[PDB]
């Protein structure tokens, strides 16, 4: 057993983290006080779920999770909402004076003078570790904290953590959601300068998550909790396989060696099925076939693309529920002959499988329904490069004219570091052109 | 249609399909964290001067 | 009051599209670069298909197809006729061709002995500017990405004037995929007599607009411009071969577009997109003796019959455009699928 | 995060009043500073602009400052007079002249240092201050120039802090004297430099609105603050209140100036009824606060573009409409944005109206359009300027004409600069 330490960066990182461990207290039975009686082994063991949660001799089964935002209101939640009991005081790291939508208040300013504290507590959690793997980062694109701070996270994390792994949960900014206009800005400046010290990121478009919430959960206007709730089952279907026994993803390591064969392109495509609205109460079961089949739709993924126009590089389909290889074979064969899948030339066209029986738990009084079987589809196409010409195109529409670059040379930062940002994302688009030709 | 490495257990099952054969130093970060504070720094001195005027 | 963009100038037709859109009253044109369109004319050169979608709140819509030049260009063409299972390499209503780069060099020859071994009909073109010969080393060196096929050696030639002709068909594809023929199509037909031993005199083995007015002996003799519309020629058809333009040749033209188009539909369809297509094509189509239907070539940037830009346009905007946009006897024959 | 406000001169002092007098209300405090609400969501921010003394009273955390007593006693004895904290009275004797040389460096120096000591005595009682906002007009002598003071020695001893205004610009329709455009054109310099935000009030925009829409035959001085207070309060809705977004000054700055100086907006509100128990659907409402008619600024925005715009909304109110009416008025109108930066244009929402309003929106535009307010100061103060008139009166406090036309020359550089990102 290897231990993974989770990482909560800003509001969107802390509070989709709040969201995955309270569903992870319910998928191994964890009850708000930390209590899980199903364990027989109090105050020790390791058992899968153990990779995420560690023991005290009381029984509690506390996550292996440090929380960070420049400031208290998100953090405050936590500590006083339904899991505090699982938490204790130095897992919660909160500043005075948020980062205001600035990257470079974030990296550079703030970020200089928080570091070495959110370091000293995340070595903390490392010393409980027998055998540590590495980080899961939860942040989003367009805050000041979450890209900014993590960024300069994952450069000292490289440091002092030089084999772990490491890998991402990224929230890509969306209008419909969106918090400032700068977010493309921080967005590119946070990815150059992460890209090389991220083993793994799965990025989440705030676009695809709104509109799946609107169509399949019939809600008008989505909340962050409505959002949320919906990422960490796709969250919790990335991770059921550190968690659970199992062969496959068992390690950090084997989510580079199965997604990502070159390293800069490690942004797999999520695609999941289904989402069944709560108020139904009386949904036909959709089928291994047809899951299967929802996996290739445009409108399933986390990020709206179109991954007929792209090359595959590796695909994993992480099923959970009523599910039993003979099925998932005869779906593939079906899908194969309707749809379009292209892999690249210099990588076998096949899919890696994994199957957990329990199927997927859903929070009670929440907007989905419990269904009898979900699949996530993991795909390292090309087509996800739609989303970084998006990113890059408003970037170049408002660097153009300096627009807001003030604020950030105000901070330190040196206006040359944002062409360096730009020029490093117009080799990635070029990455994936050369691949998906 | 080949399926390779199944695996099983009580919680699940695993396989493969095959359809179709085939850093910066510390000190480097502290520097550039300094260099930026020292680039406010220097800005800041420039408002002030610019008020004692 | 919709919003649409224009960026492409050169594009004959929807210029008349967008002088139409305006003279609604309804819609408004913005700058090329205004991401906030209903309705984009877009480029025919690197259309930017991954932006488009991501305005909240607006239904955009453009005019092409992504992924339908597979269709549209002349190595691709003959690569989806090939390994499509839907069309298979025994396609009987397109020549035997083969892609070759400056492959299929070994497999073209390997034909072509059989047929100068059996002195049949060994006459080739080839195209990618172009070259007709009936000699395979004189073939190759012209290509020193190219594609060869077999020269209708036997096609219909419009009496009088024993001459060579080609139809041109034009085919508008809905946002669902509907496909409709426009009931009016054109043949470019050639002055000069069909010199069948002359494989050089370009002018009475090409029916384009551009040789015959540059290049022909009694440019618009018999019509004016080369341009014979269905009315004459199915009148001729009848008075010359005793049939009509439907059962002879519009059948076959009906069932080829067809077949092409619903071919490609799982790769292009936008049922299920964040954003909506539709596009204009162009079908060429070669008559033989026997009044057999051959596909010559397919075109998703074509130009319109000046006769026919009015009828065509608007049925652009009422079929395509006021379909997904209101506004407050169809000229198109639906093909069902 | 705390904000302290400061009013400064008559014009600020009695708005100012007006301003306090609103939000106490919608707060659900008393003028005894004693809370009698009826919602929690009234207190969850309510720190950030007062103060909470001992037995659970509230202090707003406010200093006024006048070079007379005159207009601090009547707001001493006006309706919420006792309020405010007694200690926070700074005020001088003199007077300033409308006369931004007293103001700024004569009168105006004298007293200065003891507003500094009530600023640093509020300040250090803020568990972590975020910036000021100060309430003034630009045509007097104590508002403009010690008000501009203030914001120099402020920004000195808080360099990392925010600075917000509320600025009430002259007009010859709704004047005092004929030096105001001096006045405002040296202030407008004061505020190219030493603020993030500006909020332009044009005394003129105000007066055609109770003329014009409200039917006020006559307005006064009363009728012009009653538009600016339910501004004033419209526009903090978000540092007031619960919300999505935090009561936070700095990222409104952030995403709302492109550049340093182009930081003075455009401030709207809806609606504006002479027919007041009527309803307004959410598309009234939107179109309202979009119609030249409805802002404070005398500038049309057609005549130049928006850099950025944000949007309050306020009251139960269909958010699905809200949404939909937003995104309608820019898809059908977006020649008027600027295409160079993406999605600006920002929606906010309070399910708490403000008093008497079913519901309310209020528009913060940082417009082009914004320059021909400068340009309109810049004529006048050149007509007087050309012939020296009136300059005695301040070089008699030992200003020289050098120090005009450099106020002369920024101004029209800032003129110039808005000319750049519209038409060339
Ligand atoms: N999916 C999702 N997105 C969120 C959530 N919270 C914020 N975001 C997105 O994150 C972006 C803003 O970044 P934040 O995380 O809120 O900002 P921050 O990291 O706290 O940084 P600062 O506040 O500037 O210090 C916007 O694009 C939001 O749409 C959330 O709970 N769920
Ligand atoms: N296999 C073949 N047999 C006989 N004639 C042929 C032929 N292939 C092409 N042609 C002749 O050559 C002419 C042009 O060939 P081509 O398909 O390249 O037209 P084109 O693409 O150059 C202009 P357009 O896009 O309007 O069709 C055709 O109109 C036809 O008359
Ligand atoms: C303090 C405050 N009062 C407001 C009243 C109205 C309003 F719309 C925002 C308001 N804000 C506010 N508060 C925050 N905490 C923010 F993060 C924030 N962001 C913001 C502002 C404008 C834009 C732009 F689109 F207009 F450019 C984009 C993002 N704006
Ligand atoms: N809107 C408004 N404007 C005012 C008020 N009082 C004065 N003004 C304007 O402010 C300018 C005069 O400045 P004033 O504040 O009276 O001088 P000060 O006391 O030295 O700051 C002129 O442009 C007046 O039109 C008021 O109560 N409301
Ligand atoms: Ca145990
Ligand atoms: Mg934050
Ligand atoms: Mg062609
Ligand atoms: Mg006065």
């Amino acid at each position: 057993m290897r231990e993974c330490i989770s990482i909560h960066v800003g509001q969107a990182g802390v509070q989709i983290g709040n969201a995955c461990w309270e569903l992870y207290c319910l998928e191994h039975g964890i009850q708000p006080d930390g209590q899980m009686p199903s364990d027989k082994t109090i105050g020790g063991g390791d058992d899968s779920f153990n990779t995420f949660f560690s023991e005290t001799g009381a029984g509690k089964h506390v996550p292996r999770a440090v929380f960070v935002d420049l400031e208290p209101t998100v953090i405050d939640e936590v500590r006083t909402g339904t899991y505090r009991q699982l938490f204790h005081p130095e897992q919660l790291i909160t500043g005075k004076e948020d980062a205001a939508n600035n990257y470079a208040r974030g990296h550079y300013t703030i970020g200089k003078e928080i570091i070495d504290l959110v370091l000293d507590r995340i070595r903390k959690l490392a010393d409980q570790c027998t055998g540590l793997q590495g980080f899961l980062v939860f942040h989003s694109f367009g805050g000041g904290t979450g890209s900014g701070f993590t960024s300069l996270l994952m450069e000292r994390l490289s440091v002092d953590y030089g084999k772990k792994s490491k890998l991402e949960f990224s929230i890509y900014p969306a209008p419909q959601v969106s918090t400032a206009v700068v977010e493309p800005y921080n967005s590119i400046l946070t990815t150059h300068t992460t890209l090389e010290h991220s083993d793994c990121a799965f990025m989440v478009d705030n676009e695809a998550i709104y509109d799946i919430c609107r169509r399949n959960l019939d809600i008008e206007r989505p909340t962050y909790t409505n959002l949320n709730r919906l990422i960490s089952q796709i969250v919790s279907s990335i991770t059921a396989s550190l968690r659970f026994d199992g062969a496959l993803n068992v390690d950090l390591t084997e989510f580079q060696t199965n997604l990502v064969p070159y390293p800069r392109i490690h942004f797999p495509l999520a695609t999941y099925a289904p989402v069944i609205s709560a108020e139904k109460a009386y949904h036909e079961q959709l089928s291994v076939a047809e899951i299967t089949n929802a996996c290739f739709e445009p409108a399933n993924q986390m990020v709206k693309c179109d991954p007929r126009h792209g090359k595959y590089m590796a695909c994993c389909l992480l099923y959970r529920g009523d599910v039993v290889p003979k099925d998932v074979n005869a779906a593939i064969a079906t899908i194969k002959t309707k749809r379009s899948i292209q892999f690249v030339d210099w990588c076998p066209t096949g899919f890696k499988v994994g199957i957990n029986y329990q199927p997927p738990t859903v929070v009670p009084g929440g907007d989905l329904a419990k269904v009898q079987r979900a699949v996530c589809m993991l795909s390292n196409t090309t087509a996800i490069a739609e989303a970084w010409a998006r990113l890059d195109h408003k970037f170049d529409l408002m660097y153009a004219k300096r627009a807001f670059v003030h604020w950030y040379v105000g901070e330190g930062m040196e206006e040359g570091e944002f062409s360096e940002a730009r020029e490093d994302m117009a080799a990635l688009e070029k990455d994936y052109e050369e691949v998906g030709v | 249609m080949e399926v390779i490495e199944l695996n099983k257990c009580t919680s699940g099952q695993s396989f493969e399909v095959i359809l179709k054969p085939p850093d910066p130093s510390l000190e480097e970060i502290q520097k550039k964290l300094e260099a930026a504070e020292e680039r406010r720094k220097y800005q800041e001195a420039e408002l002030l001067k610019h008020l004692a005027e | 009051m919709y919003t649409f963009v224009v960026r492409d100038e050169n594009s004959s037709v929807y210029a008349e599209v967008s002088r139409l859109l305006l003279a609604t009253g309804q819609w408004k044109r913005l700058r090329k670069d205004n991401p906030r369109f209903n309705l984009m004319l877009g480029e025919r050169n690197r259309l930017p298909f991954g932006r488009l979608g991501h305005e909240p709140g607006l239904v955009q819509l453009v005019n092409y197809y992504r992924g339908a030049d597979k269709l549209c260009r002349k190595a691709s063409l003959v690569k989806l006729i090939k390994t499509s299972p839907e069309l298979s390499e025994s396609c009987t209503w397109f020549p035997e061709s083969y892609v070759i780069y400056p492959d299929e060099r070994e497999v073209f020859l390997a034909a072509y002995n059989r047929r100068r071994e059996g002195r049949e009909g060994n006459v080739w073109i080839a195209k990618s500017g172009i070259l007709i010969s009936s000699e395979a080393s004189e073939l190759l060196d012209f290509i020193d990405v190219h594609v060869i096929q077999k020269y209708l050696e036997k096609p219909l030639l419009l009496e009088p004037g024993h001459r060579k002709f080609d139809i041109r068909s034009w085919v508008l594809v809905d946002h669902l995929y509907n496909i409709y023929l426009y009931r009016e199509g054109v043949l470019r037909t050639s002055s000069e007599p069909y010199n069948s031993a002359n494989f050089q005199d370009k002018t009475c083995h090409l029916t384009n607009h551009c040789i015959q007015k540059e290049y022909s002996k009694n440019y618009g003799r018999y019509e004016e411009g080369n341009e014979m519309f269905f009315e004459e020629f199915n009148q001729y058809l009848m008075d010359a071969l005793n049939t009509t333009l439907e059962n002879s040749i519009l059948l076959q033209i009906k069932h080829i577009i067809r077949s092409c188009l619903m071919c490609i539909e799982p790769a292009i369809s936008t049922k299920h997109l964040h954003y909506q297509s539709f596009q204009l094509f162009g079908f060429d189509f070669m008559v033989d003796e026997e009044l057999k239907v051959w596909l010559i070539e397919v075109n998703g940037a074509p130009a319109c019959a000046q006769k026919l830009y009015a009828e065509l346009c608007q049925g652009i905007v009422d079929v395509a455009i006021s379909s997904v946009f209101p506004l407050a006897t169809s000229i198109f024959i639906k093909l069902h699928h | 995060r705390e904000i302290v406000h400061i009013q400064a001169g008559q014009c600020g002092n009695q708005i100012g009043a007006k301003f306090w007098e609103v939000i106490s209300d919608e707060h659900g405090i008393d003028p005894t500073g004693s809370y009698h609400g009826d919602s929690d969501l009234q207190l969850e921010r309510i720190n950030v602009y007062y103060n909470e003394a001992t037995g659970n009273k509230y202090v707003p955390r406010a200093i006024l400052v006048d070079l007379e007593p005159g207009t601090m006693d009547s707001v001493r004895s006006g309706p919420f007079g006792q309020i405010f904290r007694p200690d926070n009275f700074v005020f001088g004797q003199s007077g300033a002249g409308n006369n931004w040389a007293k103001g700024h460096y004569t009168e105006g120096a004298e007293l200065v240092d003891s507003v500094l000591d009530v600023v640093r005595k509020e300040s250090e009682s803020c568990d972590c201050l975020q910036g000021f906002q100060l309430t003034h007009s630009l045509g007097g002598g104590t508002g403009s120039g010690m008000g501009t003071l203030l914001i120099s020695k402020i920004r000195e001893e808080y360099p990392d802090r925010i600075m917000n205004t509320f600025s009430v610009m002259p007009s010859p329709k709704v004047s005092d004297t004929v030096v105001e455009p001096y006045n405002a054109t040296l202030s407008v310099h004061q505020l190219v430099e030493n603020t993030d935000e500006t909020y332009c009030i044009d005394n003129e925009a105000l007066y055609d609105i109770c003329f014009r829409t409200l039917k006020l035959t006559t307005p006064t001085y009363g009728d012009l603050n009653h538009l600016v207070s339910a501004t004033m309060s419209g526009v903090t809705t978000c540092l007031r209140f619960p919300g999505q977004l935090n009561a936070d000054l700095r990222k409104l700055a952030v995403n709302m100036v492109p550049f340093p100086r182009l930081h003075f907006f455009m401030p709207g509100f809806a609606p504006l009824t002479s027919q007041q128990y009527r309803a307004l659907t959410v598309p009234e409402l939107t179109q309202q606060m979009f119609d030249s008619k409805n802002m404070m600024a005398a500038c049309d925005p057609r005549h130049g573009r928006y850099l950025t715009v944000a949007a309050i909304f306020r009251g139960r109110m269909s958010m699905k409409e809200v949404d939909e009416q937003m995104l309608n008025v820019q898809n059908k109108n977006s020649s008027y944005f600027v295409e160079w930066i993406p999605n600006n244009v920002k929606t906010a929402v309070c399910d708490i109206p403000p008093r008497g309003l079913k519901m309310s929106a209020t528009f913060i535009g940082n417009s082009t359009a914004i320059q021909e307010l400068f340009k309109r100061i810049s004529e006048q103060f050149t007509a007087m300027f050309r012939r020296k008139a009136f300059l005695h009166w301040y070089t008699g406090e030992g200003m020289d004409e050098m120090e005009f036309t450099e106020a002369e020359s920024n101004m029209n550089d800032l003129v110039s600069e808005y000319q750049q990102y519209q038409d060339a």
